[PDB]
């Protein structure tokens, strides 16, 4: 969206063993309106005015990292109720006034565009647009093998996607590589951080 | 207008702080519940959400104005209908910091006119709260009718001067009855803010600055009083026969009075 | 139109004048004036009558005998080579704002119990003192009119400066007179009004001093305050059977 | 519609439970010209209806003048003894009606209707009575600290024009008016000729005439604040009922006066010496 980003994860990614959905930047009233739909959520990270002061703080780490919320279980789907009924989603006013949320798949679905990232070689490579992690992996495999396991990557981020780290703890026909899966099958070591450079040296992972 | 349309688009958006932090939506209800018609809003929370609409209202009051009262009876409206039914009209009142805008009477020159200034003084005179004529009902006996007519003068924004005040004959010469009760009247009260003795350059007099209070901002202060008026800055037109001399005077009109010493 | 062709004698006068010799260096003086103070945000400038008479001597002598219309001339000359001189402004600048032009000379000082009923419309040089003053009102230079009835709009009306006013039309082109100023539609600029006494020593043995009125505006206000000497230059105009209150409209002030 | 509450007015007039008629009783008395001034309270029309209070306590313009026409409707039915008076007025009204056979409600009136406050109606300071209360029902409290003497008021004229025999008309419903001039009445437009109408003040209506100003106690006056006053109307046979330097309590009608911003008077309804 124009605000927060989501990321809906099977079950059995990142540790984890049921659907899972994370929301980076919240904010108090966000969730108070996800606590009045049945939604069950939990933050990992004048007598009105003493409300407003234990309120403050709550209000505190609002439209920062610090503020991400994980659902679980059969409550996605109520968030998807609430996300695709909510009326905070679209903007009405700005430059992205009327724009609906981007949606980004590595698998086919209903109204999805086949899209295609730029390589250009210059030795070096440059690849930009939108990098999931699946992509990153099979980069990763076909350079080792085509130079020979030594190269070294410099990885640009953005940032108000580098929480998703935080830990939270049959996908054959999901449609990735074996190698692929097994990756993305671990536990999330990171938290609120992301990987700035890769260096691979005979054939050995020595990350920055 | 296209750009009124879009001011009020935006300004509606900053006033429905449902699924933020709910501020405003609160003190719209706060102000729904207190019977009371006048919203104050902190122009650091629009410089902080929307900063080109803030300088804008700070350079042009007006019309930005106009479109924030606009929005604000569009959202009484939604969150109570007979409430915003009650009232014609919804006022809007700002505070916080202003820049280059917080003047005193002597540096309120004449290019600030049209721009919304915080002006800090003392009070020196105030007159008495008589009331002004906005809508009269009238009533046709003999036809059993009901009309109604609006006036407007030049001391109030939307600036018309309105003749054939109190018509007395229908179209055909009916006579005409006026409903007093059914009228809608308001209050009205003139000051005057004078320079600050303390910060007055020795040997030369001064400064004063005369503004126009109305409705719920009558008798808030008295002569002797440090306060801090915030509203726009504009000239009254003068004309005498068929001639303008050219000299106007110039008057602030007032949303907001808040005083200091307390 | 001789106005096209003073005003382009003019814009030359501004643009061609420089001051020095070979030997050292030749700078243009009022081109790089006008750049300084309009990126300064001083929108003014003090042109001598003794250059502009060397430049050429017939558009100084149309200046100390018909000031009005020449300086007119002269400061809508000042605006159009400001505007040239900084023609790529940042963003949000483009419109060009108008120039105020001051006069100084060197010419010997008259008296204000010398100034005769002949020299009326004539530019003036009167020393003395101020006495007096009045706070800072505003004076309109642009306005609009609207109809009462048809609503009818007659916008950027020019009035014309100094204590002079304009007579609204009758006719709407709806009763008779249907005009009204809309107030905010109106562009104002400063004003104030003096007092200036006559020099403690010029004053006749067994007699009061004598006083004049002064008219100030724009960059000229709130720059002299009561008990100053100073020498002013400006243009003597008038604002009983036929009798006319006169004034002076000060272009120019050297405080002493 | 107003034909309906003239005629809920009328059906209360004539049937009220105490079932003594006690309006029907003054009205009869007024009939019989014993009685000038009559008060109707509105704590009974709350009890038989308290729309009808809100109604007229929002606008007592109307309403006064309804309930003034209901009366005038109702008193023929109560003249028993005829009459016993030597009004000039009547006289002049009877020579005029033997030359005829040789008229507004007003002129034919001399009854004057005033309302109470309701109990649960509670008495304001004359600070607080503000703009929002124009054209309604207030209760003012102070000191009077001036009166005027009673003077006859034009209420309406009875011009006579020698040309013509049809006497002339002319309700003065503001505190100025401009006297006729030319004679209107047919007669004199069928001679091409206005005729030179004049006033005949012996067939006119005169009533009295009182102006007073109500201050704000002391006590209840803030500190820092001066005492504000109000300029009170009294006409009727409510004049005579107050001095200078006595406390009283004003039931009244908020209105300006006209003559965009206006300033205001309190016309007199009801005048009590508190203390
Ligand atoms: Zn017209
Ligand atoms: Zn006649």
């Amino acid at each position: 969206t124009y605000q927060f980003t989501v990321l809906f994860r099977a079950a059995g990614l990142a540790g984890s063993d049921v659907i899972t959905a994370v929301m980076s930047p919240t904010t108090r009233g966000l969730r108070e309106a996800m606590k009045n739909e049945g939604i069950t959520f939990s933050q990992p990270l004048d007598s009105i005015s003493i409300k407003l002061r234990k309120e403050k703080n709550e209000v505190k780490l609002d439209h920062k990292p610090e503020s991400v919320v994980l659902v679980k279980g059969t409550n996605t789907f109520t968030l998807l109720n609430f996300l695709i009924n909510c009326k905070s989603i679209v903007a009405a006013a700005g430059l992205q006034a009327g724009l609906p949320p981007t949606l980004l798949s590595p698998v086919a679905f209903r109204g999805a565009t086949m899209h295609a990232l730029k390589a250009r070689s210059v030795f070096s490579l440059e690849i930009t647009g939108p990098i999931m992690p699946h992509s990153l992996h099979s980069l990763t495999m076909l350079l080792q093998s085509a130079q020979r396991g030594s190269f070294s990557a410099g990885l640009y981020t953005h940032e108000p996607t580098a929480v998703f780290n935080t830990p939270i703890h049959d996908l054959q026909n999901c449609g990735l590589h074996p190698c692929t899966v097994e990756q993305l099958t671990q536990v999330n070591e990171l938290g609120k951080l992301s990987l700035r450079h890769l260096e691979m040296t005979d054939y050995r992972y020595t990350w920055k | 207008d296209h750009e009124l349309r879009e001011a009020q688009r935006e300004y509606l958006d900053f006033l429905d702080d449902d699924q933020d932090q709910g501020l405003y939506h609160g003190k719209v209800r706060d102000m729904i519940g207190s019977n009371e018609h006048r919203l104050i809003v902190n122009l650091n929370d629009v410089r902080r959400k929307n900063d080109k609409r803030a300088n804008l209202m700070l350079n042009d009051a007006f019309a930005e104005t106009i479109a924030f009262q606009r929005a604000l009876k569009d959202l009484v409206a939604s969150i109570d209908a007979t409430y915003a039914k009650q009232f014609e009209e919804f006022s809007v009142g700002f505070e916080g910091s202003f820049g280059s805008k917080h003047v005193s009477p002597r540096t309120l020159t004449a290019s600030l006119l049209g721009s919304l200034v915080c002006v800090e003084g003392i009070v020196t005179k105030c007159s008495l709260v008589r009331p002004k004529v906005m809508r009269s009902v009238h009533y046709c006996p003999a036809t059993k009718k009901t009309l109604e007519r609006k006036y407007s003068d030049l001391t109030s924004l939307e600036a018309f001067p309105s003749s054939s005040i109190y018509p007395t004959k229908d179209e055909e010469n009916n006579p005409l009855e006026t409903e007093y009760g059914l009228s809608t009247y308001k209050d009205h009260q003139t000051l005057s803010i004078q320079e600050m003795p303390e910060k007055a350059p020795a040997g030369q007099l001064p400064r004063s600055v005369d503004i126009i209070a109305d409705d719920d901002l009558v008798d808030k202060c008295k002569p002797g009083d440090r306060v801090q008026i915030v509203g726009i800055y504009r000239c009254l037109p003068s004309k005498q026969g068929g001639f303008t001399s050219g000299t106007f005077r110039t008057i602030l009109l007032a949303n907001n009075i808040k005083l200091m010493s307390k | 139109a001789k106005k096209s062709q003073l005003k382009k004698r003019f814009r030359e006068f501004l643009r061609q004048y420089r001051i020095g010799t070979d030997r050292t260096g030749f700078t243009f003086k009022y081109r790089d004036e006008l750049k300084r103070h309009y990126n300064l945000g001083e929108y003014w400038i003090e042109v001598e009558m003794e250059d502009l008479a060397s430049f050429d001597e017939d558009l100084a002598d149309y200046l100390y005998k018909q000031p009005t219309e020449h300086l007119q001339l002269l400061e809508e000359a000042a605006q159009e080579v400001a505007d040239e001189v900084t023609r790529p402004r940042p963003a949000g600048e483009e419109t060009i704002q108008e120039i105020q032009v001051m006069l100084r000379s060197d010419a010997n000082p008259a008296n204000i119990r010398s100034l005769k009923s002949e020299q009326m419309s004539h530019l003036v040089k009167i020393p003395g003192i101020i006495i007096a003053a009045t706070a800072v009102r505003a004076k309109a230079t642009k306005i609009s009119i609207q109809c009462r009835s048809c609503r009818n709009t007659i916008g950027n009306i020019a009035v014309r400066p100094g204590l002079e006013g304009y007579a609204m039309p009758r006719k709407c082109n709806c009763p008779l007179d249907p005009y009204f100023i809309i107030p905010d539609k109106c562009k104002c600029v400063d004003f104030q009004t003096l007092k200036l006494q006559e020099s403690p020593d010029a004053v006749p043995h067994g007699e009061l001093p004598r006083h004049m009125q002064l008219y100030c505006d724009r960059y000229l206000c709130d720059k002299v305050v009561p008990g100053n000497r100073v020498t002013i230059m400006g243009i003597y105009s008038i604002r009983g059977v036929g009798i006319r209150s006169s004034y002076i409209r000060v272009v120019g002030i050297q405080v002493d | 519609d107003y034909q309906a509450e003239k005629e809920k007015c009328k059906t209360f007039l004539q049937e009220f439970y105490k079932k003594n008629f006690k309006y029907g009783v003054q009205l009869a008395n007024i009939a019989h010209r014993e009685q000038v001034a009559l008060c109707i309270d509105l704590d009974d029309l709350a009890e038989e209806d308290p729309e009808l209070v809100d109604a007229i306590c929002e606008n007592t313009r109307r309403y006064t003048n309804l309930f003034a026409d209901a009366v005038q409707e109702l008193l023929p039915q109560y003249k028993e003894r005829e009459v016993v008076h030597k009004d000039a007025l009547d006289v002049y009204i009877e020579h005029r009606l033997m030359m005829e056979q040789r008229y507004p409600p007003e002129l034919m009136r001399r009854f004057e209707l005033y309302f109470k406050a309701p109990s649960s109606s509670k008495a304001r300071v004359v600070r607080d009575v503000k703009a929002d209360s124009i054209g309604k029902l207030v209760t003012v409290r102070g000191i009077v600290t001036r009166v005027t003497e009673v003077k006859p008021m034009m209420v309406v004229a009875t011009y006579t024009c020698d040309q013509c025999g049809a006497e002339t008309y002319q309700p003065i419903q503001s505190p100025t008016f401009m006297p006729l001039i030319m004679c209107p009445s047919r007669e004199c437009q069928t001679n091409r000729s206005g005729g030179r109408l004049y006033l005949q003040t012996r067939g006119s209506k005169f009533i009295k005439f009182q102006e007073l100003k109500i201050q704000e106690h002391s006590d209840q006056v803030p500190v820092g604040n001066i005492p504000r006053c109000m300029s009170v109307y009294v006409r009727g046979e409510n004049t005579r009922l107050a001095q200078p330097g006595d406390h009283v309590g004003i039931t009244g009608v908020f209105l300006p006066m006209l003559r965009l911003l206006s300033e205001t008077y309190l016309e007199s309804h009801r005048l009590v010496k508190m203390n």
